[PDB]
């Protein structure tokens, strides 16, 4: 009756679920839809400061497109 | 009501206690091998929610199974005192209950109760695997019927 | 002939892992000499630009280097594009 | 931000707790027993029952023990196992980490130190011997684990755990380094201290190894620590070889695939636990230094010249 | 400081577990419970006497080998250089050097438990 | 800077610790081993500060031989512990003459 | 032990190109092709002079030339830029690979419109 | 070297590290490439003792660039006196220097 | 700034951990934690590879020294930092030793002991340069097999001589 | 399968690297202006702060030479706010 095994997995599998999409959802929430930008090198990290500075609200995850320039 | 609250926390405590108590891997004589007979898949020790741990710092209920001797006596009391509270003791078989078949023997102490406090006396010689598996059940009922933090509240 | 064949028989019979580990370790050393793609691996790392190639002042007579990153002249990498 | 931390820590503890149920139940079904089913439906309430009873059990402080040493080790064991869950490339890693495996490897070596210190801190034979068998166990697996780790990701490009998803992509990494996964899987078995290589515990040989004077809560943190360790390093071998596809628009699609990959692999860890006798730590360092080390060099030499062999050097970024 | 926050939280969460597992669940010690365990009997009296190794030879070789692997950790970055030719020979040279040292120890006894 | 001061006085007490034997050689041998940790941290501090790419070499290569010095060190202590039994430097004087 | 010289606060102010990084790298391939002459002039100054204070004029030229570049694309097909740069934004690594369809729509404006 | 075997056969053994402005992996510059360059090619073929008094200025500036202690001391004087009078009053921060 | 100086302060009294002769692994406790925070010092300056290396091989190296202590260098009553009076005196003398100068550095920033260095923290000493797409530390280490060459040979050959040396000295005929 | 994918992963990386060096002239033209603006900003502040000191040349040559040097960032963020210090000086390394 190994189908009695599955309830152990069912909660356990759901238990392993939470840190998966949450780490994606909080990243989505804190960065406004777009995913968490990663900076493994100076170029990427030097970018985030420029995006934080240009936005004028001190957030790197808000981007101004072609409407910003006139 | 305070008594209602203490009763609820009381219900939480014993349920964990009686569900998750861990018998000692202790065996002496004829009773020990029948004790592991019920641990075999026929009666399934573990399906009642218990698992065998070895050291005194590990287990909950001492399961004394076999003839108690004068030479065995100092270690049994030492190993029993070494188990942290709460701790329970059940006495397998006629021999460990008291005296047994060798009650009159020079090298047998007449009763494990003469050395260690006992909760339940499971009889039979050897007790059938059914009988002692009830003895665990009776201890679950006995663990259920306590008022440890309840007597403290009214203390 | 006979000695080596029996020796290989003995090694494959007693400790197959060691006569194995000597094999993968054995040819991994001599394949580089026989490798035809090592030159491409050399060209792989050279092609990858990390520092941006600062332009050069043109006082005349450098036909090889272009005046714009669109003229055909200059080092190219269509071998990678094919690859 | 801290909401992400609790959602990373709290589910692991419940997952670890429910590991004890399946440990006692699939083993039993794999053993003609029925497993714990008397506490709630099918025993799913048993992991809870274990937790409170262990916590409400009397903590014990042996007279000959070093009190500060006796307490720091259980903290180290549980904390490292829990903090081991932050850097994995689970679709959106909590901390991107250039040296993902080095962070993985460094504190995995520090994890055995909690295993190491508890033996003498308990001040007896049955724990000192178990502590010293931990020395020989980590003498064996550590000298080679870095070699397997280097070999598999040398085709990845760098030490970043996130790039593993990109590297695997089309096909399973095990298809390219299957003898390495043969090396890696059972060496993780040799570090998690499971049945074939659980000499640090040693049920039959020395009562309980580095646990004999431990009781109640210190065990509860120790029991969760090594159960957290096996699941995490199994999740490590899940991404190392069996990494699934990841769609940026639907990150949850990775979670469902990744969870089963580390779950079916976990069932294996419970699978070997039933069928195999115990390695004597004599042959444990003997085997991992007689056949394991000379072999793992050969594929390490194989796996370094071979990116140069076919002009398949992976990019670092 | 994100790694600091999870590190601080992790060691904190561990400390609560030991904190309420030492005060909440009662306290009753009467010496022999507090005594060391010797499978039921009283120990010979020590746990501090020299527990001399029988595998001391392999322990130091681990230090040499665990040290030398740190020399080849830079391998993934060492592959992406303009000079993979001498990179191949030098990196290979290290692996044969460890192989020779293991082979040297293997032949002159060594790894087998010293008696 | 102040970080440099903290880790050169790490040498000083390590220097004091090494050439001050109280009971046994193992503690001093460990102090010799840990003495290079300041040496590692010392050398590492200038090299990332000064951005000299090649000389990142020596912190690892100092680690090759400093721990190799320890490797023969505690293996020497094995030879003492068989003839001498203990590892006491006070007893370690059989060449009194 | 001498004098330091710094250009005053007036001549170091330009009409700064204010657009996010993702948009810049989305059009970087086209930006680097034609808008290159001020760029190539700028760091021949940077590498020959080895002094940023001697290359402000080239910095003005590249800033304004990029502004004309952004003026051209905004005027001809502003909308096809929108989906291309926003999907670059969604990529944490700003990967070009998950952009081919959107890149295609961008590519055929400037090839045929301009 | 006591025996400059390096120069005899002409093959380098350890000279690649030596000085800071040697060739670097894909040309990663050092902190003081300019200052160290000026000092090194100042005192080349001139003699060790015939290098201190003449090629001095290129050296203390280079060892300045390495440690930057006198400038950090310069920043110490700026910061110390800054906290001296702003606590007393007078100076109020301009709105770009504190956000 | 805190962490940069604070971690180095832990590196100091951590070094007092083993320089004061406790029981040998209590000294092992002393330098394993400073090795842990020593990773932090180089970490804040970048140095991730080197910081993880010490947190890799020290633990590997320190793994066996415990065994030798408990197997062939331990006593009937193991030492501790409070039991013996001299080691406690050694412990404390390692506490006011740096306490005076850090107060001297925090209050005057011009401490002259042996070397002359200012005390404006250490955030200043960092750089403004850009690494591009390559980490300086991780590539200088990777230059082992491209430009090390001879520097590689002397290290590898000595490791061979190492396993010979650690064998013959302990062989005992 | 690995060789084909690894070659492709490389092909994207040079494509990514091509974009990076295409954006270098604009970014370098911005950083030098940002750095030079702020160095003057410190100098303008330094004019009013240095009045009590007996001997102080305002903006004297730091070194004996007149060639420009990369600015020791202590001069850059020396008198800025604490958060701006941690955001850039310790920003990268502490960032995740
Ligand atoms: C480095 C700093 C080391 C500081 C120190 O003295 O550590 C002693 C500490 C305890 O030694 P022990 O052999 O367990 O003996 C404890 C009692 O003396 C013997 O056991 P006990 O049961 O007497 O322990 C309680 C005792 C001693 O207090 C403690 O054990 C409490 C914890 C240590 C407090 C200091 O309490 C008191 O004396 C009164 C405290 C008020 O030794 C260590 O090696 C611990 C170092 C921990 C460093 C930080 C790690 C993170
Ligand atoms: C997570 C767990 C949540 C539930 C915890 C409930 C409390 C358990 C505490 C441990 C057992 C003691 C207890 O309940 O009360 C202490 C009380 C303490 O006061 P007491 O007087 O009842 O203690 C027992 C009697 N003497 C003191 C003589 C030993 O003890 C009991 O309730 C045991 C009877
Ligand atoms: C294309 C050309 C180049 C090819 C290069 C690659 C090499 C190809 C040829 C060899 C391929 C295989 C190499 C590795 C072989 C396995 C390791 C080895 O040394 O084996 C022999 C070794 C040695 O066998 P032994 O210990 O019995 O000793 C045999 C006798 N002597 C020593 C003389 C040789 O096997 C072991 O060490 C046993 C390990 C047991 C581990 C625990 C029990 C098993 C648990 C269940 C595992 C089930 C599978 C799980 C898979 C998970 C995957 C994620
Ligand atoms: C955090 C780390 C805590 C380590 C100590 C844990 C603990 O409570 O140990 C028991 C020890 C001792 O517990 P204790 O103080 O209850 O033991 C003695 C009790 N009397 C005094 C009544 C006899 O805790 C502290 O010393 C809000
Ligand atoms: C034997 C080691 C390998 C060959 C020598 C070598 O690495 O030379 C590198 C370089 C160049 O010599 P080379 O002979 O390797 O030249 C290049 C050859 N290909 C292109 C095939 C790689 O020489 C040195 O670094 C010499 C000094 C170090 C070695 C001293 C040995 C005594
Ligand atoms: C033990 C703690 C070890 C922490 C560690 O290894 O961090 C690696 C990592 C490696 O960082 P990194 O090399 O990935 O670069 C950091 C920037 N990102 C992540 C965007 C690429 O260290 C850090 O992230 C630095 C921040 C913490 C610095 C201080 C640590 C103090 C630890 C005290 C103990
Ligand atoms: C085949 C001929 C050599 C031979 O006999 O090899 C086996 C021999 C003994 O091996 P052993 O496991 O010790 O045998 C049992 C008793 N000890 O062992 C030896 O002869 C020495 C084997 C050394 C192996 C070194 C491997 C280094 C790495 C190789 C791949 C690169
Ligand atoms: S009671 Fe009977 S079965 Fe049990 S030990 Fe005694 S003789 Fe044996």
């Amino acid at each position: 009756m190994w189908f009695e095994i599955l309830p152990g997995i069912a909660v356990m599998a759901a238990c392993l679920f939470i840190p998966g999409m949450a780490t994606a959802h909080i990243h989505k929430f804190t960065n406004g839809g777009k995913e968490k930008r990663v900076a493994h090198f100076s170029y990427q990290w030097n970018l985030m400061e420029r995006d934080r500075c240009i936005s004028g609200v001190n957030r790197y995850h808000v981007t101004k497109g072609l409407e910003n320039i006139d | 009501r305070g008594e209602y609250v203490v009763a609820k926390l009381d219900d939480l405590v014993n349920w964990a206690r009686r569900s998750s108590l861990w018998p000692m891997t202790f065996g002496l004589a004829c009773c020990a091998v029948e004790m592991m007979h019920m641990a075999a898949p026929r009666y399934d020790m573990d399906r009642f929610g218990v698992v065998f741990r070895a050291s005194p710092r590990q287990s909950d209920v001492m399961i004394v199974a076999g003839t108690l001797t004068n030479k065995m006596a100092p270690a049994l009391r030492k190993v029993y005192d070494q188990m942290p509270e709460p701790r329970y003791v059940v006495s397998m078989g006629s021999c460990a209950n008291g005296g047994g078949y060798y009650h009159y023997s020079y090298s047998v102490v007449r009763g494990c109760d003469r050395i260690v406090p006992v909760d339940i006396y499971v009889p039979g010689c050897p007790p059938t695997a059914e009988a002692l598996l009830y003895g665990i059940l009776q201890l679950q009922r006995k663990i259920k019927r306590e008022k440890r933090l309840r007597i403290w509240y009214r203390r | 002939a006979g000695r080596i064949a029996s020796f290989l028989k003995n090694a494959w019979a007693k400790e197959p892992v060691l006569v194995a580990s000597f094999a993968i370790g054995g040819l991994a050393i001599i394949l580089p000499s026989l490798s035809p793609y090592t030159n491409y691996a050399i060209r792989i790392n050279r092609a990858t630009p990390y520092n941006y190639p600062v332009p050069l002042r043109d006082d005349g007579n450098m036909p090889d280097v272009p005046s714009h990153p669109q003229d055909p002249q200059g080092p190219s990498l269509e071998w990678l594009k094919n690859l | 931000f801290m909401i992400n931390i609790l959602s990373l820590i709290i589910p692991i503890l419940l997952a670890v707790a429910f590991l004890t149920l399946v440990e006692r139940k699939v083993l039993g079904y794999m053993q003609l027993r029925k497993g714990p089913n008397v506490v709630g439906p099918y025993g799913l309430l048993q992991p809870i029952a274990d937790a409170l009873k262990l916590v409400t059990k009397e903590p014990l402080r042996p007279g000959t023990s070093s009190i500060s040493m006796f307490i720091i080790a259980p903290i180290l064991g549980l904390s490292l196992a829990l903090t081991m869950w932050v850097p994995l490339p689970m679709p959106y890693p909590l901390i991107n980490m250039n040296l993902g495996v080095l962070f993985m490897l460094a504190m995995s070596s520090l994890a055995v130190y909690s295993i190491l210190w508890s033996g003498w801190a308990s001040n007896s034979k049955y724990a000192l011997i178990g502590a010293l068998r931990a020395v020989a166990q980590t003498i064996s697996y550590e000298v080679t684990l870095a070699i397997i780790l280097l070999s598999v990701l040398l085709m990845n490009g760098s030490y970043t755990l996130s790039t593993l998803i990109t590297t695997q992509e089309h096909i399973w990494m095990i298809f390219t380094s299957w003898p390495l996964a043969m090396m890696w899987f059972i060496s993780t078995l040799a570090e998690t201290n499971r049945a074939p290589f659980d000499l640090t515990e040693g049920e039959s040989e020395l009562v309980s190894g580095f646990n004999v004077e431990y009781a109640a809560g210190p065990f509860a943190m120790f029991f969760m620590a090594e159960y957290a360790n096996i699941i995490m390093m199994n999740a490590f071998t899940a991404i190392l070889f069996l990494g699934a596809s990841h769609d940026p628009h639907t990150p949850e699609l990775y979670t469902i695939n990744f969870v089963l990959k580390t779950l079916a692999l976990t069932i294996t860890f419970l699978w070997i636990r039933a069928s195999y006798p115990r390695f004597r730590y004599d042959q444990l360092m003997h085997l991992l230094w007689k056949s394991f080390l000379p072999l793992t060099l050969a594929l390490c030499m194989w796996h370094i010249s071979l990116p140069i062999m076919t002009a398949s050097i992976p990019p670092q970024s | 400081m994100n790694i600091m926050l999870t590190l601080l939280t992790n060691v904190t969460l561990a400390s609560l577990l030991v904190l309420i597992a030492f005060w909440l669940p009662q306290l009753n010690a009467y010496s022999e419970k507090t005594s060391p365990y010797e499978c039921g009997f009283d120990p010979m009296g020590s746990a501090r006497l020299p527990f001399s190794m029988k595998f001391f030879l392999v322990a130091i070789t681990f230090l040499l080998f665990d040290l030398e692997i740190a020399l080849l950790l830079p391998l993934p970055w060492a592959s992406q250089t303009n000079n993979l030719k001498t990179m191949l020979t030098m990196a290979l040279f290290l692996l044969i050097l460890l192989a020779a040292s293991l082979a040297y120890e293997w032949t002159q006894k060594g790894l087998e438990w010293a008696e | 800077p102040l970080v440099y001061m903290n880790i050169i006085m790490a040498f000083a007490i390590a220097l004091a610790g090494l050439l001050m034997y109280r009971s046994h050689l193992m503690s001093s041998l460990l102090c010799l081993e840990g003495m290079m940790l300041s040496l590692f941290i010392m050398s590492t501090l200038i090299i990332l500060n000064t951005h000299f790419t090649l000389a990142n070499m020596m912190p690892i290569i100092l680690l090759v031989f400093a721990a190799c010095e320890a490797a023969l060190g505690l293996s020497l202590l094995v030879m003492v512990s068989n003839t001498y039994g203990t590892d006491y430097v006070q007893n370690l004087n059989l060449l009194q003459c | 032990p001498g004098i330091v010289e710094l250009p005053t606060l007036e001549d170091l102010k330009v009409q700064e190109v204010k657009v996010s990084s993702s948009v810049l790298k989305a059009a970087a391939h086209h930006y680097g092709a034609q808008c290159d002459k001020p760029n190539k002039e700028f760091m021949l100054c940077r590498w020959e002079e080895k002094d940023p204070r001697r290359c402000l004029e080239e910095g003005k030229l590249v800033n304004q030339c990029a502004l004309d570049f952004f003026r051209q694309i905004k005027r001809h097909c502003a909308e096809p830029f929108t989906e291309y740069w926003t999907c670059i934004d969604y990529s944490g690594l700003q990967l070009f690979r998950h952009c081919r369809k959107q890149q295609a729509k961008f590519d055929e404006c400037v090839l045929d419109k301009l | 070297p006591f025996f400059d075997v390096q120069k005899r056969l002409g093959l380098d053994l350890d000279r690649w590290m030596t000085i800071q402005s040697a060739e670097q992996p894909h040309k990663i510059p050092g902190r003081c490439h300019a200052f160290e360059k000026e000092w090194i090619e100042c005192a080349h073929g001139i003699g060790g003792i015939r290098a201190e008094k003449e090629c001095k200025i290129e050296f203390d500036d280079f060892v300045e660039c390495l440690l930057r202690q006198k400038t950090m001391k310069r920043l110490s004087a700026i910061k110390r006196q800054r906290d001296k009078l702003i606590k007393e009053g007078k100076y109020t921060p301009p709105p770009h220097h504190l956000g | 700034m805190y962490i940069a100086f604070i971690l180095s302060t832990i590196f100091v009294i951590g070094f007092v951990g083993f320089s004061s002769k406790p029981s040998p692994i209590y000294g092992g406790l002393g330098l394993i934690v400073s090795g842990g925070v020593g990773c932090g010092i180089v970490l804040n300056f970048g140095g991730s590879f080197l910081g993880l290396m010490v947190f890799l091989i020290y633990l590997g190296g320190m793994l066996v020294v415990f065994g030798y202590t408990t197997a062939m260098a331990t006593e009937m009553y193991p030492e501790v930092w409070v039991s013996n009076k001299t080691v406690f005196g050694a412990f404390v003398s390692g506490l006011m030793m740096e306490f005076c100068m850090v107060y001297y550095a925090l209050k005057e920033e011009e401490v002259e002991i042996i070397f002359k260095f200012n005390g404006l923290g250490d955030w200043v000493i960092y750089d403004t340069g850009d690494s591009g797409f390559f980490s300086e530390e991780a590539m200088g280490i990777a230059a082992l097999y491209s430009y090390g060459t001879w520097l590689v040979i002397v290290t590898g050959w000595s490791l061979l001589i190492g396993v010979v040396v650690i064998m013959e000295i302990t062989r005992g005929n | 399968s690995m060789m084909k994918w690894n070659r492709e992963r490389r092909r994207l990386q040079i494509e990514d690297f091509e974009a990076r060096i295409a954006l270098m002239p604009l970014f370098q033209a911005e950083k030098d202006r940002r750095v030079l603006q702020m160095l003057r900003e410190n100098l303008e502040e330094e004019a009013i702060i240095m009045k009590d000191v007996p001997d102080w040349k305002v903006g004297e040559s730091v070194f004996h030479t007149t060639r420009w040097v990369t600015p020791m960032m202590g001069e850059l963020y020396g008198l800025r706010t604490n958060e701006e210090i941690l955001s850039a000086t310790y920003g990268f390394i502490w960032y995740t």
